[PDB]
């Protein structure tokens, strides 16, 4: 229930804002600049800030801060999945978010404010609904806002039906300073880029362990998701009776499903680091890479993240495989390994000097993350079965999914 | 701008 | 090589927080890379980017052996940047400064002047108490030239090493002696200063430096006939630091004594009277000349014209003036006495000022000038002032009121009303020291009790939640129960102390949120004190502290099961350890 | 003297900074920051003149970028702003024309400049010709 | 070709759930 | 400028009417103060282009509070707008309409909001329920007179799904404002027509028709059985408050569950991955979620028994974000995990946020004392900090063995002597307190508790308050319990707080002090070194009226504060 949805600037300067409910002054939002700095200098600063009576809610964009200011008791969370709304519909109209698109889209920006809530409520979120009905380059709302059906636009024509899916896998794993992995958890991700005609009803199929128990089938290999997350479009109600994913495809590219569940294999990629830092002497990086992975898949891009002295110049570099290059911004080395097939061992000994001058304060131990993503590799094992794509005139569609594999939150501790 | 303008304006 | 400008440019180019310290980060990267090579080339450079970085904020403690090396260089940029280095980066807690010593002590004879006036300068500017002590000799050495150039730098070292060094004075007693015939301004000037320091110093070379008080006389005298200068003089007013220097030297020298006073009257007349403080040099040099009238023995009529021209410059617009005026004001409080008092009307209406300066200064003078006399006159205009004083005023007003009161109060019973006042409005500004104090004037006043007791519970039943009025309360009800309520043994008719409203205020302030463990501590002992105090609330405060005795702080819980102690097993020996406190200055 | 003497510009960005008192590199940033906060937080008709810390803060900037003065109270105000403006009218006559701009590029400069002016917080030129000749000998020295 | 895994065609439903 | 751009608006060319408008609303976002061209603007309003329109629209509301005079002047332009055939342009209407903060424009309103209410366009209907709402809100006998609670009711069950939502949202707002009187609740048929277009709602729809479900009270098991399995399904949707809300209508279905029934324990399993994905949602809603987690966490702690590894607090997770996960560690430890909860508080007390620390720390000697199990394990850890040489890290170390020593100190005589020779020249209260307390009362173990309270009585007339309380304590405890040693220790501890010593709580102290020692000196052992209880620690969990109350109030600003919804309101 926030009285006023704004758009700050990096400087402080409000790019534009909108009154809902009137009950807050707009002059509240030149304090919101300095409580946030204070709150910033005293390590007091949160996203919902609060100023007297009123509640200034405020989120970090990519170059201004959505303030959001509120005065009664409103739903946090409504107004932060408003927000997040919000900022969905302007990176869909506007490729750049920064202050070049805030002040070049005004007569279209206020005019998606007002449309997308009124009174502190929103009412329009489908960016397709909200460029049908308002465009920066006006005819009557469209029907598909008012109808049942506001995910999935009804008189869509292609001349051919391809929908392409992609499953998305996050190997995340929070590996410890002893050697032991404590969060080990890979969330799945089915994205499917639907592009036909008319306003398909997808049947989804996979090897859910749930279905596959159900049905009496449960022994083959089957994915069990401990959290799985429909779409808009899918229907709540036949997941919940018998775990139908049935609902309508959306024109272009949506998440229909999100597994997410806890992970007990072996990581895929297994990297040993040592540290053998003199007395401001010299370091030592000691990183050994082994690729826990199946030897059929290579991971494409893999960068290991070993961070560096902060104070530490003049580095040398002797590994095996793969390219290290020192960034003095990020203050750590990667091991930058274009292709990494699975099963392979790569080790590196990293050698630079230190100042002689002790450092005043100390720098902390960040952990090392790697940046592996081998695609075509199904590490949960879960196979999608068959999608029910059915359409009322009728027609053969050709689907496509691709699996990719990624690393996500794939952080050692430091020792 | 305002910094291209002289200290004392002399 | 990246040049400074460039490096400039590349920081006003960026405009996020991170991109500029991801720039800063590499430049830094790239200087420490640089320098790890042993580079002398691109030294000057390098140097420049490092002392950029490090005033926008960034690390340079690696930088730090790169600039002693290039302090021992043999480039006159080299030279100039290393001493630049040690100056901005190096200190005395940064203990780099100590491999410096042999390159100061090598550049202090070298022939170039630019090389020794920047390590004179790098020295005063990073003195040291061990690199005085090795450098002490040079110091003195050069301070017996005749160059002009390099007087002043030698003054101004001989002047940090005393500074840093007081036991060092000692050396610096005849190398300044015949020293007041320098022709040239900041020769002379720097002498003038080298003498004030040493006088300020010690109090042994006042004889022997008052004996130049003609020769400085007869020097101000000369500058103030030429009232045009070519160099030196700007806005009218020729060597105006000379002149300032002239006027601190009269008003510290012979402030005691009265052939000094008299030696500079002359002087000091005509300079009050032939200087035109029409803009702010002229100004200033009437003011250091009121100042230095008001510290000497000077005359009746010289202390006249100095009054007159404070209460002139108090009537000035200028916020610089008024504060000026203000200060001055509060300098000659003790001094004058009896003619500030025909200021109390700008003392006031300064209270009122929009400047913070200015009402601070105004506060001041109001405070340091009640007397006897107009205190309780100027109470009234105390407590208007702190009720409409601004947060950062409010406890100063209630600090200079209680000390009023407890200085220049005119009667215990007004005090006591004052201080119980303060207290009152103060609320969260009062001072926790001052809680102390307020307990020792309490304790030492045994002839209102009774009404302070009262005004003490009137004022503990209707707030709680100020910490130095509820422990002021807690204090005085500890101290006098067996007066707050008289007859409360038993029921009897409806008075304000029924002998049950105290112990559960007493129990809700120990149980309240609002308590610091200060003020829970004072209730606690004012209820143990209650026991044998009071003998009307007996058989209860038992069971409260045993439940007391508990509590998650372990002073608390010790203090609680002690009481409980108490109450089990000396009930007895309660009364013979719960004499009153004595009652000391 | 003067405890320590910065040039800090309306923004917050300080262009000069010249402290005369050892100080720890946090407490020092500390300082600045506060003195900043201070002249950022103070009006017009402030006389110029504060006293944080028993020090004669004086703030007094001709131009975007302000300049603070930390002294001692043991002189008089006027003297520290007279100081202030002789120093500025050096640097002027030392540089031409001198602006924010060109203060961040002769960074160098205005601090060699600073140093032969004034030395441990006290005045070392009390002449303004005499001090411009001397700083223009030292950089032809080259 | 594609990175991250080449498209693959999709069934409609379990042939052998019936 | 000023004049340049009256004289275009006074124009009849709609290419210069159009760029005025622009340069209007440019300047007026740029900061400009553009009332003053209001009264301009308004002869030129009626326009057939809808960009013209809804920039002048935009500039009444932004300059109707402004100048509530020159509004006057569109009352007739709105009513001839309201009949608009296009949808969008009505909708706009209805917009401005209640966006006009006017106390006599919303009067001749009501008729416009009347003919709206009853229109047949999904989006007609919800702008008029806006309307109507906004018109309630800013004037609740206005919307009483002119009737609008009975359409707004009939609102909800009709079509237009969206429509009926934004109509139940509304007449929510307006109870929620109203003082309880003729309240809007629904029979169980209403409840069921709700959840029927549950399905069909919206994803704003769907947290306006959750919101409803929580003010009704179920009574039934059979309706609270229904009530959970229908907001079961919403436990899967992608949204992030409508899943919120849906765990807050489970909550308080739950209030009224049956333990007996299997229903409850289905939606506690059910509940566990709910909150896991929740974990794992932005930062912006990170600390939303910990707080709701937080906050029915002391209602049904048995839920998220076996979510501890989520718990962990992420590398790059925020400051906000680290200290909930590490509140929620806190508040979800248990002796299963406590290996964990100690290597996470050891991992977490080497990073490099100061506050982080001494989080870790409390939260490391909180679990210490609430599970005595791991006494051993926090002791070992709390010595490994200080040996670790930080002054923070030395500081909570000594804070939670001062701690542990008041709660558990059958078993702390091992460590008195690790702790008195721990780097004591630290001169921080917290530190320097514990460490005079924990030497007083364990005065045993250590053979130079005389020696080293020498070092601290050099200041204890200057020291503190609680510093000095706490030193004469402990010097009086060591002469009742080592006299021989400490005869002239306590002498000269009683002079100095009983002359130099102007506290008056503190000088009362040590005349009790000195009272007791001069009286019976073998009474003081009893007296003063007597055998305290078992130390009643501070319970964070919340009072229960307090906590059913929260249960009702979930995903509100009263939630993340922690504070009554009535006490945080202004």
């Amino acid at each position: 229930s926030a009285s006023a949805v704004y758009v700050l600037d990096l400087k402080g300067k409000v790019l534009i804002c909108r009154n809902y409910r009137g009950d807050v002054d707009m002059s509240e939002v030149e304090h919101f600049m300095p409580i946030l700095m204070e709150k910033e200098e005293e390590g007091m600063l949160s996203p919902i800030l609060a100023h007297g009576g009123v509640r200034f809610m405020w989120i970090k964009h990519n170059n201004l801060y959505l303030v959001a200011t509120s005065k009664k008791n409103a739903c946090v969370s409504l107004v932060f999945s408003f927000l997040y709304k919000v900022v969905q519909v302007f990176s869909e109209y506007f490729k750049e978010l920064e202050e070049e698109s805030i002040r070049d889209n005004f007569v279209i920006i206020y005019e998606l404010l007002d449309e997308l809530m009124d009174f502190g409520y929103p009412q329009t979120t489908d960016s397709k609904i909200l460029q049908e009905y308002i465009t920066q380059e006006a005819p009557r709302p469209p029907a598909t806002v008012t109808n049942a059906v506001s995910w999935r636009s009804e008189g869509i024509k292609y001349r051919k039906n391809e929908v392409f899916l992609d499953v998305i896998e996050a190997v995340n794993l929070l590996v410890s300073a002893n050697g032991n992995v404590l969060r080990s958890e890979i969330v799945g991700s089915i994205k499917m880029r639907v592009f036909l005609s008319g306003m398909p009803e997808l049947r989804l199929g996979l090897n859910d362990k749930v279905l596959f128990d159900n049905t009496g089938r449960g022994k083959s290999k089957s994915v069990e998701l401990e959290d799985v997350k429909f779409h808009q479009c899918v229907r709540l109600s036949r997941f919940e009776n018998d775990r139908t994913i049935s609902f309508i495809p959306p024109d272009g590219e949506f998440e229909l499903m999100s597994y997410r569940l806890n992970t007990h294999v072996k990581p895929l990629i297994w990297i040993e680091s040592v540290i053998e830092k003199h007395s401001h002497s010299r370091i030592e990086y000691m990183v050994k890479a082994k690729s826990q992975f199946k030897r059929r898949s290579t991971a494409n891009n893999v960068e290991i993240h070993i961070p560096v002295p902060n104070d530490a110049d003049s580095p040398k570099f002797k590994t095996t495989v793969g390219s290290v290059k020192w960034v003095p911004e990020n203050s750590e080395i990667v091991w930058s390994v274009k292709s990494f097939p699975g099963g392979k061992e790569y080790l590196m000994r990293a050698h630079f000097g230190l100042p002689s001058v002790e450092a005043e304060d100390k720098e902390g131990k960040p952990p090392i993350s790697v940046k592996f993503e081998i695609p075509y590799f199904t590490t949960s094992g879960i196979q999608v079965r068959y999608l029910k794509i059915i359409e009322k005139s009728g027609y053969q569609a050709l689907p496509w999914v691709r699996y990719i594999t990624q690393n996500g939150d794939y952080q050692l501790r430091t020792q | 701008k305002g910094e291209n303008t002289s200290l004392l304006h002399p | 090589p990246i040049r400074l400008r460039e490096l400039i440019r590349t920081i006003r180019t960026a405009r996020t927080q991170a991109e500029e310290r991801e720039m800063i980060q590499k430049e830094c990267a790239a200087i420490r890379s640089s320098f790890r090579e042993e580079d002398n080339t691109y030294r000057c450079r390098n140097v420049a980017k490092l002392l950029y970085m490090h005033m926008l904020g960034y690390p340079a403690h690696f930088g730090q052996l790169e600039c002693l090396k290039l302090i021992a260089s043999q480039k006159f940029t080299d030279k100039r940047i290393g001493y630049l280095g040690a100056m901005l980066l190096l200190d005395e807690r940064q203990d780099v400064h100590l491999l410096m010593t042999n390159c100061i002590k090598n550049d202090l004879n070298h022939s170039t002047q630019f090389v020794q006036g920047l390590a004179l300068c790098t020295l005063g500017c990073m003195g040291s108490s061990e690199m005085c002590r090795d450098l002490a000799g040079e110091v003195e050495k050069l301070l017996k030239t005749s160059n002009s150039y390099l007087r002043k730098k030698a003054a101004l070292c001989a002047v940090h090493v005393i500074r840093k060094v007081p036991e060092l004075m000692e050396m610096f007693l005849p190398a300044t002696k015949n020293l007041l015939n320098e022709k040239n301004h900041g020769v002379l000037h720097t002498s003038v200063v080298l003498l004030t320091e040493m006088c300020e110093r010690s109090p042994d070379m006042l004889a022997h430096f008052r004996k130049l008080v003609p020769q400085l006389v007869r020097i101000l005298k000369n500058l103030i006939m030429s009232g045009y200068s070519p160099e030196h003089d700007v806005s009218g007013i020729s060597d105006p630091f000379l002149q300032v220097r002239i006027l601190r030297l009269l008003r510290i020298l012979g402030r005691n004594d009265d052939d000094s006073s008299e030696a500079m009257n002359d002087i000091l007349a005509q300079v009050a009277t032939n200087t035109e403080t029409s803009k702010n040099v002229g100004n200033a040099i009437l003011y250091e000349t009121v100042l230095t009238i008001m510290d000497i023995k000077s005359e009746s009529g010289l202390r006249v014209l100095a009054i007159n021209i404070l209460g002139r410059f108090l009537l000035n617009n200028d916020k610089n003036i008024r504060y000026v005026a203000l200060t001055s004001l509060l300098k000659t409080v003790q001094t004058d006495h009896n003619a500030v008092q025909r200021h109390r009307s700008t003392i006031v209406d300064c209270l009122k000022d929009l400047d913070v300066s200015i009402k601070r200064r105004a506060m001041e003078l109001s405070f340091a000038l009640v007397n006897g006399n107009n205190i309780r006159g100027m109470m009234k205009e105390l407590l208007y002032f702190l009720d409409s004083c601004e947060p950062e005023f409010k406890a100063d007003c209630a600090s200079g009121i209680f000390l009023a009161a407890e200085k220049y109060a005119p009667s215990k019973r007004w005090h006591i009303d004052t201080i119980m006042r303060v207290l009152t409005t103060a609320g969260s500004y009062v001072r926790d020291d001052a809680v102390p104090n307020l307990i020792q004037l309490i304790t030492n006043s045994v002839e209102m009790h009774a009404y302070t007791v009262q005004r003490l519970y009137k004022a503990i039943l209707g707030d709680y939640s100020q910490q130095p009025l509820v422990q002021v309360a807690a204090w005085c009800i500890g101290e006098y129960g067996d007066l707050l309520v008289s007859g409360q043994c038993e029921e009897e008719e409806p008075i304000q102390v029924t002998e049950d409203e105290v112990l559960d205020i007493l129990e809700s302030v120990l149980i309240s949120n609002m308590s610091t463990s200060v003020t829970r501590g004072y209730a606690l002992t004012a209820i143990m004190k209650l026991s044998t105090r009071f003998t009307c609330t007996v058989n209860r405060i038992k069971k409260v502290v045993s439940i007391y005795g508990s509590s998650i702080d372990v002073e608390l819980q010790q203090r609680a099961v002690e009481y409980n102690a108490l109450f089990k097993k000396y009930d007895h020996m309660r009364s013979a350890l719960l004499e009153r406190m004595p009652v000391m200055e | 003297m003067i405890h320590f003497i910065l040039l800090f510009s309306r923004q917050g960005k300080l262009r000069l900074q010249k402290w005369y008192i050892t100080l720890p590199d946090k407490e020092r940033k500390k300082i600045t920051r506060e003195i900043v906060q201070i002249i950022l937080s103070r009006g017009h008709r402030t006389s110029s003149f504060v006293d944080w810390k028993e020090l004669k803060l004086v703030y007094k900037r001709y131009a975007s970028l302000y300049f603070c003065c930390a002294i001692e109270n043991q002189d008089n105000e006027l003297l520290t702003l007279e100081i202030v403006h002789r120093y500025v009218e050096l640097l002027d006559k030392y540089f031409g024309n001198v602006c924010e701009l060109d203060i961040i590029f002769n960074f160098e400069k205005a601090y060699f400049i600073l140093d032969e002016f004034i030395i441990g917080g006290e005045i070392q030129e009390t002449s303004k010709k005499i001090a411009v000749k001397a700083i223009e000998d030292s950089d032809m020295l080259q | 070709d594609r990175k991250g895994g080449s498209y693959s065609q999709a069934a409609g439903s379990d042939s052998a759930q019936s | 400028e000023i004049f340049e751009l009256k004289a275009e608006l006074n124009s009849d060319k709609k290419e210069k009417k159009k760029e005025a408008v622009k340069k209007v609303i440019a300047s007026m976002t740029v900061g400009k103060d553009v009332s003053a061209l209001f009264p301009d603007v308004v002869n030129c309003m009626q326009t057939d282009n809808l960009e013209l329109k809804k920039l002048v629209y935009l500039y009444l509301m932004n300059y109707a509070k402004s100048q509530p005079d020159m509004a006057i002047m569109a009352v007739n332009t709105f009513v001839k707008d309201c009949e608009d055939p296009n949808p969008l342009i009505r909708a706009l209407a209805v917009r401005t309409m209640g966006c006009i903060r006017v106390d006599k424009i919303t009067e001749y309103l009501c008729e416009p909001l009347r003919k709206c209410l009853k229109d047949e366009d999904p989006y007609v209907r919800k702008t008029a329920a806006v309307c109507v709402a906004k018109l309630h809100d800013i004037n609740a006998q206005l919307v009483e007179d002119q009737g609008f609670l009975d359409t707004l009711k009939d609102l909800i069950s009709d079509s237009n799904p969206m429509v009926v939502a934004n109509a139940v949202a509304a007449l929510s707002e307006i109870a929620e404002s109203h003082p309880s009187s003729n309240l809007l609740d629904l029979n169980p048929q209403s409840i069921n027509k709700l959840l029927t277009a549950l399905n069909e709602c919206t994803e704003w729809g769907q947290i306006f028709i959750l919101d409803c479900l929580a003010n009704y009270m179920p009574k039934d098991d059979r309706e609270a059985q229904s009530i959970c399995e229908r907001v079961t399904p919403r436990l899967s949707h992608a949204n992030s408050a409508v899943v919120l809300s849906a765990v807050k209508v489970l909550m308080k279905f739950m209030e009224m569950l049956s333990k007996d029934l299997d229903y409850y324990g289905t939606l506690l399993k059910k509940l566990a991955p709910p909150l896991v994905t929740l974990l794992s949602a932005e930062p912006e809603l990170q600390y939303v979620a910990l707080r709701n987690i937080n906050l029915i966490v002391q209602k049904r702690p048995e839920i998220l028994k076996h979510e501890m590894k989520v718990f962990f607090v992420k590398y790059n997770d925020p400051i906000y974000v680290k200290l909930e996960k590490l509140d929620i560690m806190i508040r979800l430890a248990s002796q299963a995990n406590i290996a964990q909860v100690l290597a996470e508080l050891r991992e977490y007390a080497t990073e490099v946020d100061v506050d982080f620390v001494r989080k870790a720390v409390r939260a490391i000697g909180r679990c210490a004392i609430k599970v005595e199990q791991s006494a051993e394990r926090c002791v070992s850890t709390l010595l490994d900090l200080i040996q670790t040489k930080v002054n923070y890290v030395v500081q909570e170390a000594i804070v939670v063995i001062k701690d542990i020593f008041r709660k558990y100190p059958n078993k702390y005589e091992s460590v008195i002597a690790t702790l008195c020779e721990n780097l004591d020249s630290l001169d921080e209260p917290e530190a320097r307190a514990a460490m005079i307390w924990i030497v007083g009362e364990y005065a045993e173990r250590i053979d130079n508790a005389d020696e080293l309270l020498e070092s601290f009585l050099e200041g204890f007339h200057d020291k503190s308050t609680q510093v000095q309380l706490q030193l004469l304590t402990a010097i009086v405890k060591l002469f009742l319990k080592k006299p021989t040693e400490t005869q002239e220790l306590v002498q000269q501890v009683l002079s100095l707080a009983t002359q130099d010593s102007d506290n008056p709580d503190l000088r009362d102290r040590g005349y009790i002090y000195w009272r007791l020692l001069s009286t019976d000196p073998v009474a003081a052992k009893e007296v003063v070194l007597a055998e305290k209880p078992l130390i009643s620690e501070e319970t964070d969990l919340i009072e229960p009226t307090l906590l059913d109350e929260l249960i009702c109030y979930i995903g509100t600003l009263a939630s993340v504060y922690h504070k009554p919804p009535s006490a945080f309101v202004e």
